[PDB]
């Protein structure tokens, strides 16, 4: 009945591990997806500028 | 912009132009084909009147009449980041995993200038790496250099990895650690079997550390001559992660037998006299150049730490190879063939290891002042054994007298006992402990070589 | 193409002059005679050529012109039990053209134009394929034969014939971008075709000879290596690998060897008879055989075409067979051609590209899986034969880096005629630390002890039998003559075997582990007999140790028969101890 | 989970680096319908023949011929075939053949500020 008791224990720590392993994939998948959207919408803005410059310097 | 053309000699990783003038010795060159795709090209000798250029891929189907150079750059130097680590490279240094080129920070040269010797401070720290072998008698102290001597078809490259993942700093002798420091490697081999890598690269995920490291790779396939390239190319990412980033990486090199292969033929094939041993001369100094980064600086958090492993063949250290390693190297620990096939593991022993770095404080001070001597005790220990190794196999089953048997005794016992580590750790301590424990079976009053007190204090 | 003649001649080189814009090593006919050289060095205008074609009296004039483009092999169906000596041509036709010799420059094409052989298109027009992938298979044999795709070749289909009886010759599918596809194609040789990614290893290879694979296993990936001096077995135990396998085909190369030394080899297979097919074990073999007075280097040549054919029928799902006789000869070659280009050879006098390219030619081999999802796995075991007699030559020494492991072999063995001659305090394996998935799968665990169980024995018979010279097994005792017919059986059912015996001709597991049992119960037994009194003396008369000395015969099928019957016996004659 | 997150940062950064890459191209593909066309032509004729320290004759479009009358006194002239973007030349002899094309003046200065680029890019 002890072979029974830590079979039942291994049961659980399947069972905790499994279950937390699938969740830390949702925070961070989405926080990769929220972020990777986030870098995007930061460059935007003088994304311009970076041309101007550039092109400006390859010219003659 | 510049533009070359002008062929005269193709053979072998040699080619050769005239109108040169301002050329640098030492550029990376483009070879537009006809085909279309681009090829390498070192400067690898200018000259008033032509010179050599030094194709890093081989030459297939090329001509004389669309073979077309362009000076990329007079000297090689390369970008760099911290971000890029987990990434692959290759000895050109591309990215290999498919996502984006890198954008570097700061280009720096390759070839480097070296260490000043007043800025240089001398080690004093050393890690627990897992195996007694260094771990007692050698201790490998931080940003060392270190060559692990094998012969091919021998446990090379486990035994290296296992370092990778028990080595860690002590914080207990001191009032600094991992709570003061995180860890990081970069690997490197330069071509290897395939086996070797996949192998390789399963103990790093599982550790999972890889994500702070670096691989470059180049698998023993691409053209030959991208073996001398690739070493240096990331021998400078350490300076950059040990100075500007402050770091402890090591710096793993495993092949460096194959380095010098095609060195050779660089070497030789354009032309220069052997400088021995069916090698040019300057190898001591091609082996010089890549060994000597290593250490540390005043005040830096940095770590360069190299590490070297290669192979030559049979076991003559006296092979041109490892040869001149060791004068310019430090380190020395081996393998032993012989107890190979006897099954010990890892089978590294003392048989010519010699460490180096070593009296410099540690081991001792901040370590167990029992311990140095303890070693020592050790060493002539195991010396007074094995000479047996032969007059016993010359006697008969025995002759010996009743005490020298211990010699014996405490022999076969201690290679067995001691030097079996399965995929165990053994803290410094529960090293030590064993040591003093194979002392037992020799009688005290033949160990003379510590002190009154330490010899009882733990008997 | 392009025009230029002859500038000097020197042996099997020769340098040409005028050429320009030529391409670096290509299809150069060279002569009248039209040679197939190679443009080794390109230097100027002036060109060396590189037969493969045996030189005699050229001038310098004739004709010189050259495709531009390497040299490949003809694919498609039709390989097996072909000939296709090292410059691919075919021996066949050869032999009835030229009566009764080999006379250079005389050209055929390679594969057959003429065969007829049924068509089953798997693709319809306006289909999208990619490159690799298969379009068609084709009856062969007991085979799949399939019409892979080329490299960075795919697209569209305009056309797809119909089923019928045709010649590689015809483009049976034309791509809807205008690619007529024939079924052959161009492949160059050195270079390899790429994979999908590669699978690893963890399955055992077994040519199933008993002592071979069970101490020294190599995985169906793997590489490795066979030295010794000229007598024990390397020529031949090649042979006779290929008699039995745990793989499809079976690709031969061969160089350097006489025409007597392979005459059997070709004559005997179809009696041979594969069980895996219960195919006559010709058909699925591959004679890329090369004499030994063709010039140094085409013994070159001939290396490569193997190993590129092995890929070929490897990415149609199978295990292929290399077998590579003598690197020595290849070395040789590169060895001559250095005294054309005159370079200061490395030590020993090789040219310092030297494992350059072996290197190369280990890696490629492998199971992989293909852009079709394919299996197959190449394995490579190569022969070499350094001068002295061992490993005191860099071509022998150097070779056992870039590889896996090794097949060791010496003379002393030799002598006293143990097939194979292998020192087994020679080599080493480096797979049987991942073979024991398919071990305890197929055996039962019971084997992953019970094996090692036997290396012990013959670990601590060495350090014995030192003594035992050194005064006698008089002045040992019992136990320590124990050990000494321990290994004495470990020698008398393993390492002494043939490989003419109709009975040992081919060997497996149940065997093995059937005498890794019997063997056992010896010792254990024994171990408590000698200490009940008894003279080890009495422990060697005891007949039934006679009687697994007959372990060799027991055809393997009533194997189990034969265990079991003598299994009892044993505790039975012992019990009167 | 992390190694996820950076591929993503970084991959999302190679969607910037090729846009601002993909303005540039479309700019310098729209530079001969600016005005400023004749401009630039013997900017970058004049920079060629300057690293060129022979001289030989000068090549390019018909289209740009025009734009340049200054070595069109000077030179040898056989101002020929195409260099399309870019002038090219060759100096004495046929030797080293020294041009300047637009688009390899973007993959030089690439290759230089793709780090300043960056840091425009993200702050
Ligand atoms: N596996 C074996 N080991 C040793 N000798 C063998 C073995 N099998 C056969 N022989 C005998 O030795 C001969 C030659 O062995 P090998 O080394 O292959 O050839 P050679 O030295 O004649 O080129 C065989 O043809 C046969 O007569």
């Amino acid at each position: 009945e002890a072979e029974a008791k830590a079979k039942a224990l291994e049961a659980q720590y399947r069972e905790r591990e499994r279950a937390e392993t699938e969740a830390l994939l949702a925070r961070y998948r989405e926080r990769a997806e929220a972020e990777a959207k986030a870098v995007r919408e930061k460059a935007m803005a003088r994304l311009d500028e970076a041309v101007a410059l550039v092109l400006k310097e390859v010219l003659p | 912009k510049k533009e070359y053309t002008g062929i005269t000699y193709i053979s072998g990783p040699l080619l050769f132009v005239e109108n040169a003038k301002d050329l640098a010795y030492g550029a990376i060159v483009d070879i537009k084909d006809g085909t279309g795709r681009v090829r390498g090209g070192q400067v690898i000798e200018v000259s008033e009147e032509y010179a050599v250029i030094q194709v890093f891929e081989e030459t297939t189907g090329l001509d004389l009449a669309t073979t077309s150079v362009s000076l990329v750059e007079d000297v090689a130097r390369l970008g760099v980041s911290k971000e890029m680590l987990g990434r692959r490279f290759n000895g050109i240094g591309k990215p290999i995993d498919g996502l984006p080129p890198i954008t570097p920070e700061k280009r720096l040269p390759i070839t480097g200038l070296p260490l000043n010797p007043v800025a240089r401070r001398k080690p004093e720290q050393f890690i627990q790496t897992g195996i007694s072998t260094i771990d007692v008698m050698n201790t490998l102290v931080r940003g060392q250099k270190l060559p692990i001597f094998s012969g091919s078809g021998l446990p090379a490259n486990e035994i290296a990895a296992q370092i990778a993942r028990q080595a860690t700093v002590r914080p207990d002798l001191s009032g600094e650690g991992e709570k003061e420091e995180p860890f990081a490697v970069v690997f490197a081999a330069m071509g290897i079997t395939q086996r070797e890598l996949s192998y390789f690269i399963q103990e790093f995920e599982r550790t999972g550390a890889l994500s702070r490291s670096v691989l470059f790779l180049n698998k023993a396939d691409d053209p030959t001559i991208e073996r001398i390239l690739t070493p240096r190319m990331a021998l400078t990412v350490a300076e950059y992660l040990a100075f500007e980033h402050d770091y402890h990486v090591l710096v793993i090199l495993t092949d460096m037998t194959n380095y010098c292969e095609a060195l050779r033929e660089i070497g030789a094939a354009r032309e220069e006299i052997p400088g021995r041993r069916g090698y040019p001369g300057y190898m001591y100094t091609d082996l010089a150049t890549i060994y000597e980064r290593a250490g540390v600086v005043e005040g830096k958090k940095g770590s360069v730490t190299q590490i070297p492993i290669l192979s030559m063949p049979d076991d003559d250290r006296t092979h041109p190879i490892p040869d001149l390693t060791g004068y310019i190297t430090e380190g020395q620990i081996q393998l032993s063939r012989e107890l190979h096939r006897k099954g010990i593991y890892p089978p590294i022993d003392p048989l010519p290891s010699l460490s180096r770095l070593m009296n410099n404080g540690v081991g001792k001070g901040k370590t167990r002042e029992d311990h140095k001597q303890v070693s020592d005790q050790l060493y002539s220990a195991y010396a007074n054994g094995v000479d047996i190794r032969k007059l016993v196999a010359i006697i008969g089953e025995d002759a010996l007298t009743e005490n020298d048997r211990r010699y014996l005794q405490f022999a076969d016992a201690f290679e067995r006992f001691f030097i079996n580590q399965g995929q165990q750790n053994r803290s410094i301590e529960e090293s030590l402990q064993i040591a003093w424990a194979l002392l037992s079976m020799l009688p005290q009053g033949e160990l003379k070589r510590i002190s009154k007190d330490h010899i009882g204090k733990y008997y | 193409m392009i025009q230029g003649v002859i500038q000097k001649i020197a042996g099997p080189a020769v340098i040409a002059k005028g050429m320009l814009g030529a391409r670096m090593y290509d299809i150069c006919k060279v002569g009248e005679e039209g040679l197939v050289g190679e443009i080794i060095r390109l230097d100027g205008d002036t060109a060396f050529v590189q037969v493969y074609e045996d030189t005699s009296g050229l001038k310098v004039g004739e004709p010189v012109v050259s495709t531009g483009l390497p040299l490949a092999v003809e694919l498609g169906p039709g390989m097996l039990n072909g000939i296709y000596d090292g410059i691919q041509r075919p021996l066949e036709r050869i032999r009835e053209k030229t009566g009764i010799y080999i006379t250079r420059g005389v050209v055929v094409h390679a594969l057959d134009r003429e065969k007829k052989w049924a068509w089953t298109p798997m693709v319809k027009p306006g289909d999208e394929v990619r490159g690799g992938m298969v379009l068609g298979t084709v009856p062969e044999f007991g085979f799949t034969h399939k019409i892979l795709v080329p490299p960075d070749v795919r697209g569209r289909v305009k056309e797809v014939k119909p089923a019928g009886e045709y010649t590689v010759e015809e483009p049976v599918v034309v791509l809807e971008d205008g690619t007529e596809l024939k079924m052959y194609h161009t492949w160059p040789v050195r270079r390899a075709r790429p994979v999908q990614r590669k699978l690893d290893p963890n399955t055992p290879f077994l040519t199933g000879m008993r002592i071979l694979d069970v101490l020294f296993p190599v995985a169906m990936g793997g590489t490795a290596a066979i030295p010794g001096p000229f007598g024990s077995g390397k020529t031949v135990t090649q042979q006779s690998l290929a008699k039995w396998s745990n793989a499809d085909v079976v690709v031969y190369v061969g160089c350097g060897e006489r025409g007597n030394e392979m005459t059997d080899v070709l004559v005997e297979f179809p009696e041979l008879t594969d069980p895996k097919t219960g195919g006559p074990l010709m058909h699925r073999t591959v004679l890329i055989a090369n004499t030994s007075n063709m010039p140094v280097a085409a013994r070159e040549a001939s290396i490569y075409v193997g190993v590129t054919i092995a890929e070929y029928f490897r990415d149609q799902g199978f295990s292929v067979a290399l077998m590579a006789d003598s690197t020595s000869r290849w070395a040789e070659a590169l060895r001559e051609i250095s005294s054309r280009l005159e370079e200061m050879p490395a030590e020993e006098g090789y040219p310092p590209y030297l494992a350059a390219r072996l290197a190369a030619f280990y890696e490629r081999a492998g199971k992989v899986i293909t852009l079709g999802g394919e299996e197959g796995a190449v394995t490579i075991v190569g022969a070499v034969s350094p001068p002295g007699g061992d490993m005191s030559e860099p071509v022998t020494q150097s070779t056992l880096r870039i590889v896996g492991a090794f097949w060791r072999l010496d003379a002393s063995l030799a002598f006293r005629r143990h097939f194979p001659a292998i020192n087994w305090n020679g080599s080493y394996s480096l797979f049987t630390s991942a073979l024991d998935p398919w071990y305890r799968e197929n055996v039962a665990e019971d084997y992953p002890e019970l094996r090692d169980a036997i290396s012990e024995l013959l670990q601590r018979e060495a350090g014995l039998q030192e003594i035992v010279q050194l005064v006698g097994p008089d002045a040992l005792q019992d136990a320590e003559r124990l050990v000494i017919e321990v290994g004495r059986i470990i020698r008398e059912d393993f390492l002494q075997q043939n490989a003419y015996h109709e009975v040992d001709a081919y060997c497996s597991m149940k065997k093995a582990y059937g005498i890794m049992k019997m063997i056992l119960a010896f010792y254990k037994e024994a171990e408590a007999a000698i200490k009940r009194g008894v003279s080890i003396d009495e422990i060697l008369q005891l007949p039934v140790l006679e009687r697994i000395g007959r372990a060799r015969y027991v055809s393997e099928e009533e194997f189990p028969a034969y265990f079991e019957e003598a299994m009892k016996e044993i505790q039975g004659a012992f019990k009167a101890l | 989970g992390e190694l996820l997150v950076a591929t993503a940062r970084t991959q999302a950064r190679g969607e910037v680096l090729e846009e601002v890459r993909r303005r540039v191209r479309e700019a310098l593909e729209a530079l001969p319908q600016k005005p400023e066309w004749p401009e630039v032509v013997r900017k970058l004729a004049l920079e060629a023949l300057e690293a060129l320290p022979g001289a030989k004759a000068l090549v390019a479009n018909p289209e740009d011929l025009p734009h340049l009358e200054a070595m069109a006194r000077e030179r040898g002239v056989e101002l020929q075939a195409e260099p399309r973007l870019g002038v090219r030349a060759v100096g004495a002899e046929g030797k080293t053949q020294v041009e300047n094309s637009l688009l390899a003046r973007m993959d030089r200065a690439w290759d230089a500020m793709s780090s300043k680029v960056a840091q425009a890019l993200w702050g």
